[PDB]
Order: structure tokens, then C-alpha cells, then sequence
């Protein structure tokens, strides 16, 4: 219990599994748009899933009404559910919904390489904190 | 509600960028579009990390633009619609006459391409 | 007056001397391609500085903005800041500039010799008309 | 396509124009007349490479250049020139922009270095489109 969080937690794991597979060792990714388009898309599916889980937890425990997507992570940290360094990294991702719906290609390709290398483990961390229960 | 957010968007860049030249508000007055010029180019990640730090200090998304590496068309959009927040005026004019003149030359280079696209 | 105008006027008067130093008279100009190159470049440096001066006054006095290099002079003329003949002479220089740098036409060298004989005062008028201001 | 055949010729002629002017060359950094010639033809090679890059862009529909540097990235975006080659020509557009627009002082050490170990990029660019 409940189904929508266990399905949103499951999707985050599915998208991480996909980003890890499509990106590969990182060689082909830099010069293949099909590899980039998939990783970018599966990256966006994680952000909206965490924002859904955050807005859900704030709702069920009446932690407040999140005015933004970033403010939803703030209420979790202000009630000490997540550490404040973990909220900042998840809020760093909230602004990652803009690499898509914008084909400004090379300007931020090195950035998606950064978040794939260094920031996928912030989603694994967030869902681990939810797992308790 | 404004300005108190402006000097918020002043303290952060002035404290996070060595050799700050100018700071600009670009898009609208939600969504925030900020341009900046310095004596050195900004790192791709270190700028984005700062952009996300600006977006967290504020409530909206933030697009921080490095004017020492941005495209000529984007630079013209800043000198056309924009508001100087910090920096001198001789550096502002230096950057405008540079971009406008570079833009008049770019328009001459790509007009054959623009016309083919616009039928 | 302005910090940018004094530097551009200084660049024009610098290159005017360089145009006049490399030429005088055509005792070896039409036979020395290197002398031809050293005059064309300073003709461009003179031309670009005037374009830079024109684009400034158009922005600083809210009467801009031109979309072409020529429209900046065309705009300074409609507002009675430079003489309409002097406006048409500076725009025809940009024509000489473009034809010389990236030739969309066979550069007629007799025009270049003619300009350094009769048209260098157009830059001198311009910097004087702008020093009024 | 009758225009690409020409712009390759003026690139070749301007490269020869750069080489014979530089000489050995010791008189270079002291003679401003032949610095002006080397600078001019270096600029001509850039604008002749940009024209070739833009004609292919309008013959294939690759995009809309947002800057003079963007005209060579569109060739690397579609794997028509090597990514390190588009980066070297973009380094030329930077040199070309400082010479045309006075938004910096011209570093002569860069010009000497470009004359020595960068003119090969113009040869390598015109050697492509020969025409794959």
C-alpha cells in the first residue's frame, strides 16, 4: 500500500534500468541522437515520478500544499523526511525537464552526461527513503 | 515582490562568479531567463549547478546564459529585450555595439538559408 | 566624447595613417599584392569602426535599430545626424568592403586606388560630424 | 555546386598568399604591412569556409545558424566533417571575429601559431567535399 507509489517507485527503477542500458559505456552516446533522445526521455520520466511521490507524501501526511515542484521536496526536508543535501540534488533535477522540449543540442549534452554519471544515484536514494514503511 | 528578488539574483552571481561584468534579465517578468558576462568563460556544469542554485533560491526555473559563449542570435535577443541589473555602462555599450555589428554580419551570411526555410 | 566613440575615432585616424603610409603614390601599388592587402584591411577597420559608431548612436538615442550594416547609416541620416550624401557614401564603402573580403564580384582595383585618393575624407567628415556631436 | 568549386580555389590561393608573405619569417612581428596581409587572407579563408559550410547547409536543410561558429557544427551534427575538425574551424571563426569586430586586442602570438600549425585545417576542410 498504496498502488500509485509502488507503481511510481517501480517506474523510477525501470527508467534507471533503461538509462543505464541505452547510455552504455558512454562512447556511442555522445554522437548518437537516438541514444541521447532515449536517455533524455527516460531522465524526464524519473523527475515527474519523484515529484508525484513527493506531492503524494505531502498530501497523505498533510505536510502542506506544495506551490511548486521544488517546494514539494522542501516540505519533505523541512519535516526531516529527507536530508537537505538530498532535496537540493532532487531539486537540481526539477530543472532538468528543460533539456527536452528544446533541441538546443550540444550546449547541455555534457550536462546530461554529468547527471547520468553522478546523479542517477539520487533517485535510488530517494526511493530507498520512501521504502519505509 | 520584485527587486528584493533582483538583488537576490545579484548577491548569488556576484558571490559565485569571479570578475563579473554584467547581469541581465531577459525573458519576462513562473520562468526566469538570466544572462551574464564575465572576464572568463563559465564551465558548462558549474554554470548549470549555479543555475539550479538560482532556481532553488527563487521558486521558478532559471536559465543562466554565458554571454562569452552564447550564440549571436541569443546575444541579440538580450540586447533587444533585457534589463541591466549590475555592471558598468561602458561595458554594456561595449557588449551592445559588439553584438549588433556581429549580428548585422551574421544576417548577411545566413539570409540565403533563412529565405529557403521561409519559402 | 563617449569612451567607445573616442576609441573608435582613434582607430579610424590610426588606420587612415596606415592607409596613407602604405600608399603614395601608386609607384608600386597596382603591382604589389601585399600593399593591396594592407590597404584593404585598414579600409575594413575604418569601415567597421564607423558601423560600430553608427550602431551605438542608434541604440543610445532610441532611434534604432537597424537590421543591416547600411541601415545604421540610413537611420543616422533620416534623423539628420549625418548628411544624406555622406550617408550614401559610407554605405557604398561597405559594398567595397564586402566585395574585397569575400568576393561576390571581381574586385576592381581601380576603385580601391580611387577611394584612397578621394574618399578618405568621408571617414574624416564622419568623425568630425560625430565629434560635434 | 559551381560555387563550391570556386571557393575552394580562393581558399587555396589565400593559403599560398599567407605562406609567401610570412617568409621565414623573422621580419613578421616587426613589419605591420605584411601582418595586415596575413591577417586579411586568414580572414578570407574563414569567410570562404563559412560560405562552403552555408551552401551545403542550404542544399541539405541542416538547420539555421545561430552564429558563424554554428555553420560548422551543423556539419559535425550530421557527421559530414570530423568533430575535432569543426572545433578547429570554430577556433578560426574566433580569430576571424576579433579581426573584424574589435571586441579584443589581436594577439600576434596566436596569428604566428595559427600560421605555423593550423593552416592544415583549411587544407583538410577543402580536402573533404572532394567530394564525399
Amino acid at each position: 500500500m498504496n498502488d500509485i507509489i509502488i507503481n511510481k517507485i517501480a517506474t523510477i527503477k525501470r527508467c534507471i534500468k533503461r538509462i543505464q542500458q541505452v547510455y552504455g559505456d558512454g562512447s556511442q552516446f555522445k554522437q548518437d541522437f537516438t541514444l541521447q533522445d532515449s536517455v533524455i526521455l527516460n531522465l524526464q520520466r524519473c523527475c515527474e515520478a519523484c515529484i508525484d511521490i513527493a506531492n503524494h507524501i505531502n498530501r497523505q501526511q498533510q505536510l502542506g500544499i506544495p506551490q511548486s515542484s521544488r517546494d514539494s521536496f522542501t516540505l519533505l526536508a523541512q519535516n526531516n523526511l529527507i536530508t537537505q543535501p538530498l532535496s537540493d540534488n532532487l531539486k537540481k533535477m526539477v530543472g532538468l525537464r528543460n533539456i527536452a522540449v528544446h533541441d538546443y543540442q550540444e550546449l547541455n549534452l555534457d550536462i546530461v552526461v554529468h547527471v547520468v554519471q553522478h546523479h542517477l544515484e539520487d533517485f535510488e536514494q530517494f526511493i530507498d527513503v520512501i521504502k519505509a514503511e | 515582490e520584485n527587486k528584493i528578488i533582483k538583488l537576490l539574483r545579484d548577491n548569488i552571481p556576484k558571490l559565485q562568479l569571479i570578475y563579473l561584468f554584467g547581469s541581465y534579465s531577459q525573458g519576462t517578468q513562473s520562468d526566469i531567463d538570466i544572462a551574464v558576462l564575465a572576464a572568463d568563460t563559465l564551465d558548462n556544469i558549474a554554470r548549470w549547478e549555479l543555475a539550479q542554485k538560482l532556481a532553488s533560491a527563487l521558486d521558478s526555473d532559471v536559465d543562466l546564459v554565458d554571454l562569452r559563449s552564447a550564440s549571436t542570435v541569443l546575444c541579440q535577443q538580450v540586447v533587444t529585450q533585457g534589463k541591466q541589473l549590475w555592471g558598468t555602462q561602458q561595458d554594456d555599450e561595449l557588449f551592445a555595439v559588439k553584438t549588433i555589428s556581429m549580428y548585422q554580419h551574421l544576417q548577411a551570411e545566413r539570409q540565403a538559408i533563412i529565405d529557403d526555410v521561409m519559402a
